[PDB]
């Protein structure tokens, strides 16, 4: 759950950081 | 409170008396606070005072608190000396 | 430092919004009368200043515009002080040298007189100030003095505004009790950002926290939080209200932690209508310095039965120990009365508690209605 | 000792109900006959320009209506 949570989270970021 | 100072007299009193004759005995406080906001005597008088309007009086501040107990009191309910309000 | 649990509690706190701008009303309205809706104020703010700069630029449009917004601002500026002024005036006029006192805290009966130490409280009404004072009552206090021992400081603003447009909105709070002995000095500033609107783009915020506890004597250490949140709307969907953030904690003596204990969380925050379903989620994660704990919490809606509210908590320790908790809450009017339960129920301990309050205001009908404990009530000696 | 507590009491007594009982009755008294002058002055706003009584309570309704927000 760690990973998941870890990648979901840097995803997120990346994408509000995109926009 | 005039300009957002205070000037006056402060009289107060209270009085404890156990009347116990079913532990806690004969026992009388008596506590006496007067408290007095003067004006300066030299300073001068202000401009709030003679033109009616804007300024707040110097203050000299005199406070006389006097307490006694008299028969046997319980350690719970026993005079004391000290704490921020009594002595800084 | 603190267990992980309770940043995992921290951090997983539910669906969160940034403050946003303040807007006066007397230039929005151009000494109109105006109403309340969020998203028309953004947009006066942005769009003014967009305007400010083109007419710099050159373009009279934008000139006509900024000239009508500084007559209207000028003439509202020049209506408050006058109606200051008039204030002040009907002040003195009645009460002519005394100034306004104010209502002393109540703190309580006591067997104490109860009328004691309201002169101590009475002070003279202060001038308009932008910071706010409220006192602190601690747990157990002096027996001949009063219980209020330190102050605590409030103060909001949004500065690096031109004309009441724009800005930075800024909040702070301090906590301060300091004595002869202890000291304990706890710190709270919020700072906003806000980089579009849904006119110029979509809503994107940025709201960065942090915050300090001192406590001198007993701990003799302090303790550091930083945490950054980013907010946007409409990520994947018309609106999801998305968000994440990210939280640093630390322990040091002083400045840097200097190998003190530091703490790394982050954040994820969405809501989503599936269904006849509204569902709010947040999930969490923390990482001390080394075992993580993960935290979530849902709440679920469900449109046919709009009296039911669902929450369920799923909290995990370091590899694991998994609690998983649910609370049910349900509403119903009596007769005469309203009656509110509450049903939690946790599997960790396969626990389950039942809560029911009541509330008559038309007669004591349910007095009559339980009278078990009286009987229930006996001497045994 | 203990003896000595009743003899202090009178003093206490002679302390309060021979000074602090007239003193602040006084006051009270002084405060009712600011309040007749307000209605006084009342009496002439309704003196001037024909204005008919302005029908004040009894003092019975006012030391209930010292309760109240007045
Ligand atoms: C100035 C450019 C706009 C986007 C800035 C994003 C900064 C926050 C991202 C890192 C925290 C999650």
């Amino acid at each position: 759950a760690a990973a998941f949570a870890a990648f979901a989270g840097f995803a997120f970021a990346a994408f509000a950081a995109a926009g | 409170f005039i300009n957002g100072n205070q000037l006056g007299e402060r009289m107060l009193f209270q009085v404890d008396q156990g009347l116990n004759p079913l532990s806690g005995g004969i026992y009388n406080r008596a506590t006496a606070s007067y408290t007095k906001f003067l004006e300066a005597p030299f300073l001068p008088k202000l401009t709030t005072e003679q033109l009616w309007k804007r300024k707040a009086p110097n203050t000299v501040v005199l406070h006389a608190k006097a307490g006694n107990a008299l028969g046997d009191v319980a350690a719970y309910d026993y005079f004391s000396l000290g704490g921020p309000y009594s002595v800084r | 430092l603190p267990p992980m649990t309770f940043f995992v509690e921290q951090m997983s706190e539910g669906v969160l919004k940034p403050e946003g701008w303040a807007t006066m009303e007397t230039v929005a309205g151009l000494g109109e009368e105006v109403t309340e809706d969020e998203g028309a104020e953004s947009f006066n703010h942005v769009y003014y200043r967009q305007m400010y700069e083109l007419a710099v630029a050159g373009d009279p449009w934008a000139q006509r515009e900024y000239a009508a917004m500084l007559r209207a601002y000028d003439k509202g500026c020049e209506s408050y002080r006058a109606s200051y002024e008039e204030a002040d005036v009907d002040a003195n006029v009645e009460y002519g040298v005394e100034s306004y006192v104010v209502d002393p805290i109540d703190f309580g009966p006591s067997f104490d007189p109860e009328d004691m130490y309201s002169h101590r409280h009475a002070y003279a009404e202060a001038a308009d100030a932008g910071v706010t004072v409220i006192p602190s009552q601690d747990y157990y206090g002096p027996e001949h003095d009063d219980p209020l021992n330190g102050i605590v400081f409030q103060y909001e603003a949004q500065p690096f505004s031109r004309h009441g447009w724009g800005g930075v909105p800024f909040d702070l709070t301090v906590c301060c009790e300091k004595d002869k002995t202890s000291l304990c000095l706890q710190g709270e500033t919020h700072v906003s950002l806000v980089h579009s609107v849904p006119p110029f783009g979509p809503r994107h915020i940025t709201q960065v926290t942090g915050s300090w506890e001192v406590l001198r004597p007993n701990i003799k250490d302090v303790m550091y939080q930083l945490e950054v949140d980013t907010f946007k709307d409409g990520l994947l969907g018309k609106s999801d209200h998305a968000g994440c953030g990210l939280m640093l904690a630390r322990l040091g003596e002083g400045g840097d932690p200097r190998k003190g204990p530091t703490a790394v969380g982050v954040r994820l925050q969405d809501t989503l209508r599936v269904g006849p379903f509204k569902l709010e989620a947040c999930a969490s994660k923390v990482a001390v310095q080394k075992e993580e704990g993960w935290g979530a919490r849902a709440f679920v809606g469900y449109d046919w039965l709009p009296g039911l509210g669902m929450a369920f908590d799923f909290i995990q320790e370091r590899t694991r120990l998994r609690g998983y908790g649910a609370n049910f809450t349900y509403d119903w009017e009596a007769l005469g009365a309203a009656f509110g339960m509450e049903v939690d129920y946790v599997a960790a301990s396969e626990s389950v508690f039942v809560s029911v309050n009541a509330f008559s205001g038309n007669d004591y009908r349910l007095g009559w209605l339980l009278l078990l404990p009286a009987v229930n009530y006996f001497k045994e000696t | 000792f203990r003896w000595l507590l009743p003899v202090a009491i009178a003093a206490e007594v002679l302390f309060y109900r021979r000074f602090l009982h007239p003193r602040l009755d006084d006051n009270q008294r002084r405060v009712e006959r600011e309040e007749e002058r307000v209605w006084a002055l009342r009496g002439q706003q309704r003196r001037a320009l024909g204005l008919h009584r302005p029908h004040r309570p009894d003092k019975d309704a006012a030391w209930r209506l010292e309760q109240m927000y007045d």
